[PDB]
């Protein structure tokens, strides 16, 4: 569990030297930007639940053999099961929003996934077309282009930070294939 | 002055100043200091006192029985320490994977610790002499722990599992390497399950996923994330665990019987179901 | 690491739950405080080779007994080991000052230092002499600002607190 | 109660750390987050009354079946009901809304409160007709300050997400 | 475990109403306090190794019956336990200071802490004394008046959070008693 | 204490068996090896004063720095201190050598040392220095029988490796 | 647990000083003695099933009540606990015998016998006989004059040694009532 600190930190103690400049100048931007993430991550985290909800019923929406018999969303079970992966999974995204690295993601939910689907026999494209969802849904309420709910905030450029939350959902899309 | 009840409840003052008749051993057996205790939240901490007794107050037991527990919380402490060390939670105390659970968590741990205490007497005689005999088998010849475990009951069952806990030692947390451990350890603990109920009819407390209509399910989803956290552990905490478990397990179940002390250091899983506790 | 929001991010995890608005705020905390501890963290980029210098120097000042021929430092070799520890102390306030809490400093530092220390013959007091050293000839106005020195000052009592 | 401090001292206290100083910028960030909380506190404190009011009507203004004699809000009596259990909501909110994260709110309101509202044939979309009517006639400018605002919409929104 | 707000927020629901404007203007008086608090707890928390030090053995001066054989100091293991129990006591103490409330320190520490001392025959008046120790020189340091370490802090008038944390100090001697 | 006879019936009573002969030839060896230490124990019992003396003056005949004024020993009540630490030692050198084993050592004198030691700024250098001096003060024939000597060395140089 | 050595060492620990010649002559005493107590422990040892076997029955012969229908020996359950107690006592008071201190006893067994058979609803005054029976079985095979086993042994007095295990046994059955 490293932020973007204690990333810094790290890379200069494998270098073994002292912090210095130009690391801090980029630490510097980090800092300076600031209520750009903290919103973000309000943003996300607000509307969490509905994300899940919408990105689960599209992935069942494209290819309906899930819910098929012999499909792995055919039974309440199942679906309970899928509704909290999802879920589990924009929780560990939106950790990744507020760490400004990726360690967080990589060690408490990317760390034998792909083995444990693999295990289960859940299908990985229908996983990675969820993710895929989840991140275009999180993108439009992280660039507030959402279009059913349009809140009040401050105006600027928040593009920077998009192209970092969807590094984090490709992260896991193509953790998970 | 105060009342008939409130001062048998109460306190007992000096010999100079609030009595003159100088009162005599029993009436300090027998009145003295009245504290009841607090609804406990584990299981190891469930069956051993009164907890309250309205319409009686007791004395000067109840700073022994007030004693043990506050050495018991002082226990449960150190051993939390040792999972949350860098004041960052490690994965062992993550409690939930939705945001839900928590509370349901909570109240099936107490409602454990309320079927804890239903058990008959001879059940938890029986449990308390055990345990004792355990602890006494790892006070490693300290004089001062085993005066402090011939007396303390709660501190002895929080201890053995306490200690199970922090030396990760247990067998939830321990996941075999093979086939063959998987069906020795399996048949290891379905042994000691054996051995404790040769009845066939289940016992109040012990497994009992079902209390509320909706638990079953939420032990099982539970059950398996649990699995998938000590799935994911690294090089270090795996080989830990392993030696940590091998050798505990010998010292409280392997008798120079070469043996067992061989199926214990061969696989450790097994030594991790024989840990138990 | 131990940190702001590691120990936020780590309680959220251990909750099982969506980082709330306690969690926000306590990163505002960390980037308010920012900016003071990482100008402290610059100068010490700056300067640390005559604060290890003046450090050690003023170590063997106190304590000429250990270039005596019993006790460990009575080699040149270890004179510059001392002073290479020292370095790695101030390397890792350095870091620890740039984190922000002191988990870089706990981890690699103090973490089973007391089994080295005690096994090698090393006494503490030397290494309290050289951080109290460094902290009475630290400054109010003229090298730093006041407010950053002062997580400076907490950082290096730290140390001397975590050592005896 | 789940808040910055005590989510900070609650870390050190199960570690057993004294508190250092991530724990400082973290309270640090809570005296700096405070004030626009605690306004939002006061106004809601100020006009409850005709929230919970227009809460209510516009609650059944989308759901009429309610009042229909199948389902539970029937009755005057249970009408009044309604009432009373969104002027429950309101106040939790304000609790939370002073204390600063939700943990006054998640332990009143949301622990468990499922089996009651599932138990009782009570639909839960009502309660988030009410919250998002209360959201939507929000404001930025004319009752509140902006950033203030966004707390309170935050704690609302953590009722809807807790609610379904 | 309650800090101010939560106390506040506490006694406002068994009243049953709002917290309301009043309360809040001594939330204000907490809040607008703030950095002088901060910078306390960081005096007394900086020292507090040296704290535990002076206090056990000005406690061990007073009456040398405790080094004596047959006192509850003679030997190495009930001189250890000795000093982490001062440890203890400094550290939930701090936890009080920070926290505004005393609510962490009596549930987490105070709650049958006498029973115990009783049941091991630890005196309680040397304790009282250990405890009235570690008050005086923690006062002296969050005064900044110590005779040894004197350091910089920007000037002003900090004898209110001097009188909480004696508070605090008197709450466990009256309760080790 | 740990000792031959209470390792024999704790290993009987943690296996839960009656005692049989392993733990009589046990005995028996204590009851063998028993006149050899007894004997040491009784000349420790004769001259602990000058062993007492002579390790206290040598130490600080080693370790000068002690009486100056840093360092702690610099005042007649801390000397009067150092020489009763060092009667305490060897009393329990006395105590476990009549018991047999370390058990009597271990639990009053080794166990919690560090911490205490730690704290109160005390080298152990200085203490190593008073044990080497008693052990290379010793003798062969002169005072002592040889093998019981072989006994008395053991248990000091057990002190010294549990110190560091 | 605690033998004769530290027995010694505690008491000459509460008088603060030295061991001395005097305790030092009894140790003598007990160390000289020695190998008689060895060949005592094993004639208690080897006959030791036997012994508690003819006392459990002889216990049962005196009073019929006890396998009577609701005696506490009633059924095969109740009959193997009660074998397996009288056997656990001679166990530790064999312990005491080597030891030669009773604090094994005390500490191991006896702390809480009482309460716990009280608990139980155990006859005392049956532990008490059968305590009794054991006794005068264990001094008879301690002195070699049992009517039905008589081993070669060395000739002497083992007299000393008899009243040590009637002490002990003397305190089993005045801890159990
Ligand atoms: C160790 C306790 C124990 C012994 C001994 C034993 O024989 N079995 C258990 C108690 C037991 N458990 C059930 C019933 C259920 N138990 C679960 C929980 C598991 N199922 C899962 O999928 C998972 C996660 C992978 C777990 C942990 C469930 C879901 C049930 C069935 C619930 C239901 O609605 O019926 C029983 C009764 C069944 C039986 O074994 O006869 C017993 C005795
Ligand atoms: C190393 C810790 C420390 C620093 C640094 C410092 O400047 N002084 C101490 C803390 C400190 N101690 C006190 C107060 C008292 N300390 C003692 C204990 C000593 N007095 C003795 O007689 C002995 C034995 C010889 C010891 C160990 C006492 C008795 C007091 C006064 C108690 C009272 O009731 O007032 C103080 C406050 C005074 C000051 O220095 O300003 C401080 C900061
Ligand atoms: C594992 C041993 C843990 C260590 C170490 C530690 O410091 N605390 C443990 C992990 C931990 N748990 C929580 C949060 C909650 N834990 C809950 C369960 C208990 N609450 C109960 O009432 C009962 C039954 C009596 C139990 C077993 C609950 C509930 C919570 C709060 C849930 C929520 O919605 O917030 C935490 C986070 C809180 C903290 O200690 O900082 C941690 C780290
Ligand atoms: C985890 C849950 C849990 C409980 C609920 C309790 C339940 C409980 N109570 C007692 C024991 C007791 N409980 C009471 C209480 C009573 N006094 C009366 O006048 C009333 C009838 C009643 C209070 C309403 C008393 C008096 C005893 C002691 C009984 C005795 O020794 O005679 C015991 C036996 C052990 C002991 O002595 O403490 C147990 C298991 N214990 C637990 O571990
Ligand atoms: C040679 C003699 C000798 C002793 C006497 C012991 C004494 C001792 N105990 C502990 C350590 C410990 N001792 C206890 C015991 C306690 N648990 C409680 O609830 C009670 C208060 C108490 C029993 C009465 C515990 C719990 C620990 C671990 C503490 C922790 O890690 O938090 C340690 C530190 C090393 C370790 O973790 O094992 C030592 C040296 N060790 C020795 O070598
Ligand atoms: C897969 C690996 C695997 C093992 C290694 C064993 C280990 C093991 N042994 C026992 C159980 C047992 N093991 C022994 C063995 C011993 N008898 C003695 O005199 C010696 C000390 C020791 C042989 C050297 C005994 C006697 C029992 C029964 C104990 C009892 O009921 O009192 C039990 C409990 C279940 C049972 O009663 O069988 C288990 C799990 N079982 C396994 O599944
Ligand atoms: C990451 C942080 C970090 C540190 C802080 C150091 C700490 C450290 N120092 C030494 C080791 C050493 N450190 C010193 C230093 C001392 N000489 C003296 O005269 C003084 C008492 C003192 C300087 C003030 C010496 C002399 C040694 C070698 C000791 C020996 O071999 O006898 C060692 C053992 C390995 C080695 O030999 O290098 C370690 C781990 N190392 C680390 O990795
Ligand atoms: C602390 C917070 C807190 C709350 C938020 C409430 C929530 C709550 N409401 C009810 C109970 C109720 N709540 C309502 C309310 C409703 N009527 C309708 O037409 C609408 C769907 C809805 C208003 C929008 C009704 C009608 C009942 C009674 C239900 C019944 O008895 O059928 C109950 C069960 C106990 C009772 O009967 O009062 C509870 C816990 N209570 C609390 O303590
Ligand atoms: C994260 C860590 C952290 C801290 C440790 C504090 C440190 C701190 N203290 C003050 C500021 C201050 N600190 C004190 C404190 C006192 N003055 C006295 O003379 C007494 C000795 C002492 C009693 C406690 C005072 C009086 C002020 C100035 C008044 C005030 O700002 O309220 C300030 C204001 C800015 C400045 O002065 O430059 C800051 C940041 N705040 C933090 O964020
Ligand atoms: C049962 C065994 C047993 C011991 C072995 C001692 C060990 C011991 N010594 C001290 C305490 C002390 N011990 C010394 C001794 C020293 N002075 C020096 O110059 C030398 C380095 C050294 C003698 C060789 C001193 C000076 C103190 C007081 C330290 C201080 O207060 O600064 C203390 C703390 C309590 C006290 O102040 O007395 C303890 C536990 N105590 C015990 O109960
Ligand atoms: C390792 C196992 C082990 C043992 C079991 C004992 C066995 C043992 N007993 C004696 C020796 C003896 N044993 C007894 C014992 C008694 N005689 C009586 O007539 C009584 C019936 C009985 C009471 C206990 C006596 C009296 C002696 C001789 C006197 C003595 O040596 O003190 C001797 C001396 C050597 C010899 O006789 O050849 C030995 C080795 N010692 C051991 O090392
Ligand atoms: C100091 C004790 C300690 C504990 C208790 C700990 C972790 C921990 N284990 C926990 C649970 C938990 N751990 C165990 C462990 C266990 N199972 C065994 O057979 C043995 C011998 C065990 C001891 C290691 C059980 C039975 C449970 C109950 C089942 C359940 O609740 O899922 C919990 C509670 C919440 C959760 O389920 O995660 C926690 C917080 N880490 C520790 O250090
Ligand atoms: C008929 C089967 C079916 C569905 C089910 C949807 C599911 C769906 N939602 C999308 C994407 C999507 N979904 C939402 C969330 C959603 N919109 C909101 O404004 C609110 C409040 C929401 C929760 C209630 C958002 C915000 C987006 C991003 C597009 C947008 O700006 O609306 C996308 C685009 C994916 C992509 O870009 O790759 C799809 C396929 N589509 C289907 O064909
Ligand atoms: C009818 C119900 C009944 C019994 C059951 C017995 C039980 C019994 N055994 C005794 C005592 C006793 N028991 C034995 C042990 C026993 N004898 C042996 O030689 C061997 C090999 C034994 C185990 C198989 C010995 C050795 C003695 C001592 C007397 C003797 O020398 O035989 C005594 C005397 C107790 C005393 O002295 O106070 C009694 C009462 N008596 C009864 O009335």
């Amino acid at each position: 569990m490293l932020d973007a600190f204690s990333r810094v930190v790290v890379n200069s103690d494998s270098k073994a030297a002292y912090v210095g400049g130009s690391d801090l100048q980029s630490l510097k931007t980090f800092i300076s930007d600031g209520n750009k993430r903290l919103d973000a991550v309000n943003c996300i985290v607000s509307n969490a639940s509905c994300i899940v909800s919408d990105a689960i019923s599209g992935m069942i929406c494209e290819n309906p053999g899930l819910i098929a018999p012999g499909g792995n969303c055919y039974t309440n079970r199942r679906m309970a099961a899928c509704l909290r992966d999802g879920e589990i999974i924009l929780r560990y995204v939106s950790y990744a929003l507020l760490a400004g690295d990726s360690s967080v993601l990589d060690d408490r939910c990317l760390n034998g996934l792909k083995e444990t689907y693999i295990a289960l026999g859940v299908p990985t494209a229908s996983t990675s077309r969820a993710v895929s969802i989840m991140k275009a849904a999180s993108t439009a309420f992280i660039m507030n282009t959402a279009s059913g709910r349009k809140i009040e905030i401050a105006a600027g450029d928040c593009q920077a930070l998009q192209s970092e939350a969807a590094a984090y959902f490709d992260k896991v899309g193509s953790a998970v294939d | 002055v105060v009342d008939p009840f409130q001062r048998k409840f109460q306190s007992i003052g000096k010999i100079g100043i609030d009595y003159s008749r100088p009162k005599k051993l029993a009436t300090y057996k027998r009145v003295g200091y009245s504290v009841g205790l607090d609804f406990p939240n584990a299981v190891s901490m469930a069956g051993h006192y009164s907890l309250t007794d309205c319409t009686r107050a007791g004395g000067a037991a109840k700073i022994l029985m007030k004693y043990d527990e506050y050495c018991a919380k002082g226990m449960l402490q150190v051993y939390k320490r040792s999972a949350v060390s860098t004041g960052v939670y490690t994965t062992k105390c993550t409690e939930a994977t939705q945001p839900g659970v928590a509370y349901d968590v909570r109240v099936f741990n107490r409602t454990a610790a309320f079927r804890q205490a239903q058990k008959p007497v001879n059940v938890r005689l029986g449990e308390q002499y055990a345990a004792r005999k355990a602890c006494v088998t790892l006070a490693h010849n300290c004089s001062r722990e085993e005066a402090q475990f011939k007396n303390m009951p709660m501190s002895c069952a929080t201890f053995l599992a306490g200690k199970m806990e922090a030396m990760g030692t247990c067998y939830r947390t321990v996941r075999p390497s093979s086939k063959a451990e998987d069906y020795m350890a399996g048949s290891v603990r379905m042994q000691v399950y054996q051995k404790g109920n040769a009845s066939g009819v289940y016992p109040v407390g012990g497994c009992e996923d079902g209390h509320a209509k909706g638990d079953a399910d939420l032990r099982r989803v539970i059950a398996l994330a649990s699995e998938y956290r000590a799935a994911q552990q690294g090089a270090a905490a795996v080989t830990g665990a392993q030696y940590a478990s091998s050798k505990m397990a010998i010292q409280l179940y392997g008798h120079s019987c070469n043996h067992e002390e061989g199926q214990f250091c061969d696989y450790p899983a097994v030594a991790a179901a024989m840990c138990r506790y | 690491m131990k940190s702001v929001i590691t120990t936020t991010i780590s309680a959220a995890d251990a909750a099982g739950r969506f980082p709330s608005s306690s969690d926000l705020e306590s990163i505002q905390g960390n980037i308010q405080r920012a900016s003071a501890r990482l100008e402290a963290a610059e100068k010490l980029s700056g300067n640390h080779e005559a604060v290890v210098k003046e450090a050690g120097d003023a170590c063997f000042a106190k304590y000429s007994y250990l270039k005596n021929s019993g006790e460990a430092g009575d080699s040149q070799e270890k004179i510059n080991k001392c002073y290479r520890d020292v370095d790695h102390y101030m390397r890792l306030i350095n870091y620890s000052l740039v984190v922000g809490g002191t988990g870089p400093l706990d981890e690699w530092g103090i973490a089973g230092s007391r089994e080295v220390y005690r096994t090698l013959n090393l006494p503490g007091s030397a290494y309290i002499a050289s951080f109290t050293f460094t902290r009475d000839r630290l400054c109010v106005p003229r090298d730093m600002s006041s407010q950053a020195g002062v997580e400076f000052v907490a950082a290096l009592d730290y140390v001397i607190n975590s050592l005896s």
